[PDB]
């Protein structure tokens, strides 16, 4: 599972 | 109205600085080891880039996952040419503004083989004198240069969203007047350069899957880089991958 790029591509900026 | 290519231009990240003490000699270990923490803090910042190219958001989430674990390394090795050409006309590489291998660094022990696949990126935009316009349409078309054997699950949308950059390109070329079987002939080169960075990384991955894997070397990845590695490994040996090229 890719948790921290999925995280980064769903936050803000 | 803004153009495509100065939109490319503005989302352009800021330099990033190696934190590399030089009070303290130097080692393979120590430069590898610091470059890998770098590299995680630029593949953070290019996917803050990526999400702000017009058109990548419109794509499925999963196909923006896709596409930035495919081409990470590449957008790390162009990049790199880039500071590199721009930073000297000399043999170096310029990590960052605090980490820049010269050739006396370059004596150190395995340094030179896995730096020359990264002096051929700066090599190559010297020899063709390549723009900035040029490079900035280059980066975002190395973003999109690789899909799943099976496609992306907005492939239509992908396909003309790389068309659209492709002509980009095209339109920077023209801007240095130029005309017209010279821009052919320059459109050749730089699609050439394009295809040959397929090539760069299988041997910059060869290195970095290596490093990875081996526990024994004690070489150290961020989260960042471990997560997309541990993703990237399985599907170079499932052959999910499919390498656009320009020419075949
Ligand atoms: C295995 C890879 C090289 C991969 C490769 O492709 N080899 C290039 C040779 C090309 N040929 C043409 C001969 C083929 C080499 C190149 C740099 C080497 C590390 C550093 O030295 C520092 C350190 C020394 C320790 O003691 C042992 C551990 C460590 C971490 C080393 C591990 C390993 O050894 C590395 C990754
Ligand atoms: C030769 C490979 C390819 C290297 C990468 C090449 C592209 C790059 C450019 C940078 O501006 C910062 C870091 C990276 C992203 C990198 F330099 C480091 O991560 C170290 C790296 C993986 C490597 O040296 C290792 O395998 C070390 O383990």
């Amino acid at each position: 599972e890719n948790a921290l790029l999925r995280y980064l591509l769903d936050k803000d900026d | 109205t803004p153009t495509l290519v100065s939109l490319l231009e503005v989302i352009e990240p800021e330099v990033l600085y190696a934190g590399y003490d030089s009070s303290v000699p130097d080692s393979t270990w120590r430069i590898m080891t610091t470059l890998n923490m770098l590299g995680g803090r630029q593949v953070i910042a290019a996917v803050k880039w990526a999400k702000a190219i017009p058109g990548f958001r419109n794509l499925h989430l999963d196909d923006q996952m896709t596409l930035l674990q495919y081409s990470w390394m590449s957008l790390m090795a162009f990049a790199l040419g880039w500071r590199s050409y721009r930073q000297s006309s000399a043999n170096l590489l310029c990590f960052a503004p605090d980490l820049i291998i010269n050739e006396q660094r370059m004596t150190l022990p395995d340094m030179y083989d896995q730096c020359k696949h990264m002096l051929y990126v700066s090599s190559e935009l010297h020899r063709l004198q390549v723009s900035y316009e040029e490079y900035l349409c280059m980066k975002t078309l190395l973003l999109l240069s690789s899909v799943p054997k099976d496609g992306l699950k907005s492939q239509e949308l992908f396909d003309e969203i790389r068309m659209t950059y492709i002509k980009e390109l095209g339109k920077a070329i023209v801007k240095r007047e130029g005309n017209s079987s010279q821009n052919w002939q320059r459109f050749y080169q730089l699609t050439k350069l394009l295809d040959s960075m397929h090539e760069v990384v299988e041997n910059l991955l060869n290195y970095c899957f290596q490093t990875f894997l081996d526990k024994t070397m004690s070489i150290e990845f961020p989260e960042m880089l471990a997560e997309i590695i541990t993703n990237q490994i399985p599907k170079y040996s499932n052959g999910n991958i499919k390498k656009l090229l320009f020419h075949q």
